[PDB]
RNA sequence: CAGGCCUUGACAUGCUAGGGAACCCGGGUGAAAGCCUGGGGUGCCCCGCGAGGGGAGCCCUAGCACAGGUGCUGCAUGGCCGUCGUCAGCUCGUGCCGUGAGGUGUUGGGUUAAGUCCCGCAACGAGCGCAACCCCCGCCGUUAGUUGCCAGCGGUUCGGCCGGGCACUCUAACGGGACUGCCCGCGAAAGCGGGAGGAAGGAGGGGACGACGUCUGGUCAGCAUGGCCCUUACGGCCUGGGCGACACACGUGCUACAAUGCCCACUACAAAGCGAUGCCACCCGGCAACGGGGAGCUAAUCGCAAAAAGGUGGGCCCAGUUCGGAUUGGGGUCUGCAACCCGACCCCAUGAAGCCGGAAUCGCUAGUAAUCGCGGAUCAGCCAUGCCGCGGUGAAUACG
């Protein structure tokens, strides 16, 4: 996550298509779950801390 | 088997440029960074330098070249 | 087979609809 | 490369979420971001009070924010002006205009995060790591605590080669679901690098 | 004929806070047809364990939305007394229609 | 990577300093970024009749302390992951033996999936592991009827459609149930063999869960971080190209080479999931992609939706074919500022290699392999034949 690239958030991307999501926490580009706004790593870390309500370990 | 749609696309950078030439004449060349632009009849007879990513290539345009994009005449890769 | 664009199974596999696989 | 986080392992039974609220799919990510900003501002402020945990609850435009601290006297301030300024920062960050509470932690040595923070501090002060660990485990064990474990990571003593020092006693059954093991983690930023500190405390079973 | 939809991440909280509504509406109101379970909406997230490669790790998580019914017959004005606001539950969300 | 630009900067905190300061709308040039230029507007705090002076934020120029780096080092590191390995192990306390490293325990006999249990023993216990407590699937019950049903009767546009009812199915919370408990035989015991009853036995089936440690294993490119290095560029913005190059070599897969098959028509049975700048019933146009119109749905109540293999009927008649759909020509639809490089989808034409694959080599022991479809995450669109899930049909073999 390069700091200049956090220019990602833009009210004026100049095009809707140039708009891409990032991780709100670590700034990761790839693997960003839309539901949590996080990336997958952060997702697992916070899920493990219990800071994501309702999120539990799944087994079946 | 290509397609675009109705309302054919041409970048308006050179669109006004070429007819600006046509108004008063032919002149010489052009320099265009837009290879995504379709070729239209008013361009015929002119010469357009197209960016291949490195340099500008002097593409001369003829009657049978209409409808293709400029970039098709400016190959980006160097092979053998 | 499943690779023929012009067949029912071709559509089903490719997941699309068309002349050879109507929507009724 | 093994050993899943014990809290995350136990979240269903003998552990509960730090943030408990419901939200929709168009809501969740936002409220989560908010909670994160809250914890992030709180932890970089209230550290000197030794916060072992931050709970967050919501219903509508209202947030619990129950802060668990070893020394509430720090978060209160003089006559309660500190908590005022903190609620001010809270309302300035999130416009929700919500409440705040302070729960004292009895025996801070029975809560893992604080123990880890302790050992971490000692390491940052250039203590003897091995003895810091053994001591900490001892202090944890001497008060309740059917089991305890403390783990320090590499570059112990500023050494060129990373090492891992152990020091655990009692019972720490990580594989038992009903264990109820508090876990905590603290860094140490030193001149030569970073040290990880893990703390396991096992109290009671069923 | 008052429609209620209770949604939450904790089956304990929902199930317990429903019977509060039911018991409050029993004394002041009709037979109270009572909670009908409704299906759960389970959302899964599968994520690689490691930060780098190791595609075979995984360990997915689930986030599940439980539901409840209520739906009290005879919307007595006497019922909304014990009803309206008295509640324990936090992470429960309530929907109401006519 | 090529080219056009920017530097107290795209982001944080602070200092000196001239001047203007909040801010709004234009013009030139340009591929855009940028550079340049012009015009509206002078609220606050104090002093003064006024002119006006000084002043805080904020914004622009110049300088300073700094930002920034996906630049190097994973043998300087944290965290997290892979791995031997879900393997049956690794240790400690006290005692005892040995000058000592160490040993004993943990060896032995029986048993187990198991350092699992039993018996014995200079050992007696204990911890991390095993097992168990957690989840799903199996049978039953209680609680509940916007899902279900001529179970039951009345009505029926005969569709659970209307009345009506929680009996059944289902839904989702709690609970029961299985413990070698009972019988025979063997055994010192733990247990082994068999039988009964039972939905299920000897760990009922599947998950989660992976010890002390090993590989100076992987990752400073997710994040964090020590050290080193660049700071008119190793930072920063944009247009275009590249990550998609092709004489070749390998890995993982897809579709096949057909008759236990391919095609067309009609007809039947599922689970798990997703859905508001969303799923899109139904009507019209279009051969179709799709377009126009438009109902319902905050969704057990509407939609995606068709499940496919299967069944019935018909065609093909062993041929590179009605097998197989690569390649290529042409005409279109949609997303998107934009499909040349380099999207997917539809229609017409084209109709390649391929006749079951050398040496070698892979998976799987039961609802498994094989086979058939269905959904989801990311995402405007999509190169998904990938991944992660769901159900349908459903084998062979294990002497050792
Ligand atoms: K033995
Ligand atoms: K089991
Ligand atoms: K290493
Ligand atoms: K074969
Ligand atoms: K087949
Ligand atoms: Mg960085
Ligand atoms: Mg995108
Ligand atoms: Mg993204
Ligand atoms: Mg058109
Ligand atoms: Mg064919
Ligand atoms: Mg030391
Ligand atoms: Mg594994
Ligand atoms: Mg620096
Ligand atoms: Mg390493
Ligand atoms: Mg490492
Ligand atoms: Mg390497
Ligand atoms: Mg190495
Ligand atoms: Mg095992
Ligand atoms: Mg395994
Ligand atoms: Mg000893
Ligand atoms: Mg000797
Ligand atoms: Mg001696
Ligand atoms: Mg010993
Ligand atoms: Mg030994
Ligand atoms: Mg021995
Ligand atoms: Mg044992
Ligand atoms: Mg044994
Ligand atoms: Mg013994
Ligand atoms: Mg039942
Ligand atoms: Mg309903
Ligand atoms: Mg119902
Ligand atoms: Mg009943
Ligand atoms: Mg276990
Ligand atoms: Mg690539
Ligand atoms: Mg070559
Ligand atoms: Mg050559
Ligand atoms: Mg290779
Ligand atoms: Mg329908
Ligand atoms: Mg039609
Ligand atoms: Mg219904
Ligand atoms: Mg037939
Ligand atoms: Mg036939
Ligand atoms: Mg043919
Ligand atoms: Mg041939
Ligand atoms: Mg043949
Ligand atoms: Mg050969
Ligand atoms: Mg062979
Ligand atoms: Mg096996
Ligand atoms: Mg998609
Ligand atoms: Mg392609
Ligand atoms: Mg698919
Ligand atoms: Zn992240």
């Amino acid at each position: 996550a390069r700091k200049a690239l956090i220019e990602k958030a833009k009210r004026t991307p100049k095009f809707k298509v140039r708009a891409y999501t990032r991780c709100v926490r670590c700034g990761r580009a790839r693997s960003v779950y839309r539901f949590f706004g996080l990336c997958r790593i952060c997702l697992r870390e916070l899920a493990h801390k219990g800071q994501l309500p309702g999120v539990r370990k799944a087994s079946w | 088997p290509r397609s675009l749609k109705k309302g054919v696309f041409v970048d308006d950078h050179l669109l006004e440029k070429v007819l600006e030439l046509n108004a008063k004449g032919e002149k010489r060349l052009i320099k265009t960074w837009s290879r995504r632009s379709t070729i239209v009849p008013e361009m015929v007879g002119h010469t357009i330098a197209v960016y291949n990513g490195k340099q500008h290539v002097p593409v001369y345009i003829t009657e049978n070249m209409v409808g293709h994009k400029l970039g098709e005449f400016a190959p980006t890769r160097t092979y053998r | 087979g499943k690779g023929d664009r012009r067949t029912r199974r071709g559509k089903i596999w490719r997941g699309t609809y068309g002349k050879y696989r109507p929507r009724k | 490369g093994n050993k899943i986080h014990p809290i995350g392992f136990r979240l269903g039974i003998t552990r509960d979420w730090e943030s408990r609220w419901y939200a929709g799919k168009k809501q969740y990510r936002h409220l989560l971001l908010e909670d994160q900003r809250i914890r992030g501002l709180l932890e970089k402020e209230l550290y000197s009070a030794g916060l072992a945990r931050v709970d967050i609850e919501r219903a509508a435009d209202n947030v619990a924010v129950t802060v668990h601290v070893a020394k509430p006297g720090v978060v209160i301030g003089r006559g309660g002006e500190r908590i005022r300024v903190l609620r001010e920062e809270l309302a300035k960050l999130t416009g929700k205009n919500v409440a705040l509470n302070v729960q004292e932690v009895q025996n801070p040595n029975l809560s893992a995060p604080l123990v880890a923070q302790r050992v971490a501090e000692q390491i940052e002060r250039r203590f003897a790591v091995r003895r810091a660990i053994k001591q900490a485990v001892q202090r944890v064990m001497e008060s309740g605590a059917k089991g305890a474990k403390v783990i320090v990571s590499g570059r112990i003593g500023g050494a060129e080669q990373a090492r891992t020092e152990w020091a655990a006693q009692g019972r720490v059954p990580l594989h038992t679901l009903r264990a109820n093991i508090d876990y905590g983690f603290a860094l140490a930023r030193t001149t030569y690098g970073v040290l990880g500190v893990k703390a396991y405390i096992f109290l009671g079973e069923v | 004929k008052i429609r209620i939809k209770l949604r939450g991440f904790d089956h304990k909280t929902l199930d317990a806070s429903a019977q509060k509504i039911v018991e409050a509406a029993r004394r002041s109101g009709a037979q109270v047809s009572g909670p009908i379970p409704l299906p759960t909406r389970v959302r899964r997230f599968t994520v690689i364990r490691g930060p780098f490669k190791h595609k075979d790790s995984r360990e997915h998580f689930e986030l599940r939305t439980h539901n409840r019914l209520v739906d009290i017959i005879n919307p007595n004005r006497k019922t909304i007394e014990q009803l309206m606001t008295l509640d324990l539950p936090t992470g429960v969300e309530i929907e109401i229609k006519t």
